[PDB]
């Protein structure tokens, strides 16, 4: 399921801004 | 209607402050620093207590040397200049600002309910009424900000705090910018970037409306519309722009999202002839009383537990570090106006 795939991903925690 | 006169007056107030910013309204030794509440890529925010009043605040601390290293001088000046000048029910208030040899400080109201982010991950997802309540406040906030020629550029659950009444307080003006027309900086958070940012062609306030799309989706789904393990794969998906919806999303919600998560600027809601009203008048928001939301008269669907000033239980714990202040002034000229 999409949920499962999300939860197993590396980006479920707080996300940092980017600024290039 | 009364929005026009409202906004016109709002602009007058904002411009006076924008023109002559507040500076140097406190000092470090006026607070006892208690605990770290959150961090971003080069900032830390601490719960502090102001000695003479006893009030708690949230102190954002920026190491000048790190700001310079990351080429964020102008952004940082933007952040403080703008934040000190704005005034809206769903924007966090800057109570004080000051700098010392080493750091910049922005002291805000302490919003004790925690990040939307933590509640959303824990609970899983928000029902559409719950998401709608929050979205409405963001719609109004962007209407206000945009009317002042400001673009916010960093909408995400991590930067939205829940207050003691269950309403939103927007924080982190790090990428906020006063600009008439188009700009080019690649900044934001990956999941939330509009395609036109990624494709480096120049962009405008419409990117905020795109991000609102992403926020609504994430609130209601529990996961973003475009996710992956690395930013590069995220950008690929955004630029493809194919969106899929959970089985439980209403038809109304899906229709709204297709109009917000719209690559074609001539078609993106918020960016048309009718402006924000294309959003306020959309069927998904039919049950929304826009004035009552502004007035904070709507019953919040969730009200976090509070436990006495200074309670931090709605926030994750973070490793603490000493706040160094050198006897030598760093980056004095660069930050003259702070
Ligand atoms: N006014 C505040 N009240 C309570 N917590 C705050 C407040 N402002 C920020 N925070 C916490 O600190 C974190 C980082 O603040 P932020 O302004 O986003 O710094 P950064 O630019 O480094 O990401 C937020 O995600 C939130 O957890
Ligand atoms: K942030
Ligand atoms: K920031």
């Amino acid at each position: 399921t999409t949920y499962a795939d999300f939860i197993a991903s590396g980006r479920t925690g707080r996300r940092a801004s980017i600024h290039d | 209607e009364s929005v026009k006169e409202f906004l016109a007056k709002a602009k007058e107030d904002f411009l006076k402050k924008w023109e002559t910013p507040s500076q140097n309204t406190a000092q470090l030794d006026q607070f006892d620093r208690i605990k770290t509440l959150g961090t971003g890529s080069f900032g830390r925010v601490m719960l502090v207590k102001h000695k003479e009043s006893g009030n708690h605040y949230a102190m954002k601390i920026l190491d000048k040397q790190k700001v310079v290293k990351l080429k964020q001088i102008e952004h940082t000046l933007n952040e403080k200049r703008i934040l000190q000048a704005v005034n809206f029910p769903f924007l966090v208030k800057l109570e004080f600002s000051f700098k010392d040899n080493s750091n910049l400080y922005m002291v805000m109201e302490y919003v004790a309910g925690g990040e939307m982010f933590s509640h959303l991950r824990r609970i899983g997802r928000f029902s559409e009424p719950h998401a709608r309540f929050y979205a409405a406040q963001i719609v109004l906030t962007f209407e206000y900000l945009h009317s002042l020629d400001l673009i916010y550029r960093d909408l995400k659950p991590e930067n939205l705090l829940i207050d003691q009444q269950g309403y939103i307080q927007v924080t982190d003006f790090g990428f906020a910018k006063r600009v008439k027309g188009r700009t080019w900086t690649l900044c934001g958070t990956p999941e939330y970037l509009a395609p036109e940012i990624i494709l480096s062609k120049g962009y405008n306030k419409a990117v905020d409306w795109w991000a609102l799309g992403v926020l609504i989706y994430e609130m209601a789904a529990g996961y973003p519309p475009f996710f992956a393990d690395q930013p590069i794969q995220i950008y690929e998906k955004i630029v493809s722009g194919k969106v899929r919806f959970p089985s439980h999303f209403s038809s109304d919600l899906k229709d709204l999202l297709r109009n917000l998560l719209q690559v074609d600027l001539t078609k993106r809601f918020g960016n048309l002839k009718n402006g924000v009203n294309d959003i306020k008048n959309h069927k998904w928001f039919a049950t929304t009383d826009w004035i009552a939301i502004y007035q904070r008269k709507v019953e919040a669907p969730f009200i976090p537990k509070f436990k006495g000033p200074g309670d931090t239980s709605n926030f994750d714990d973070y490793e603490e570090e000493e706040i160094r202040v050198s006897i030598n002034e760093k980056c004095g000229k660069e930050f003259t106006e702070f």
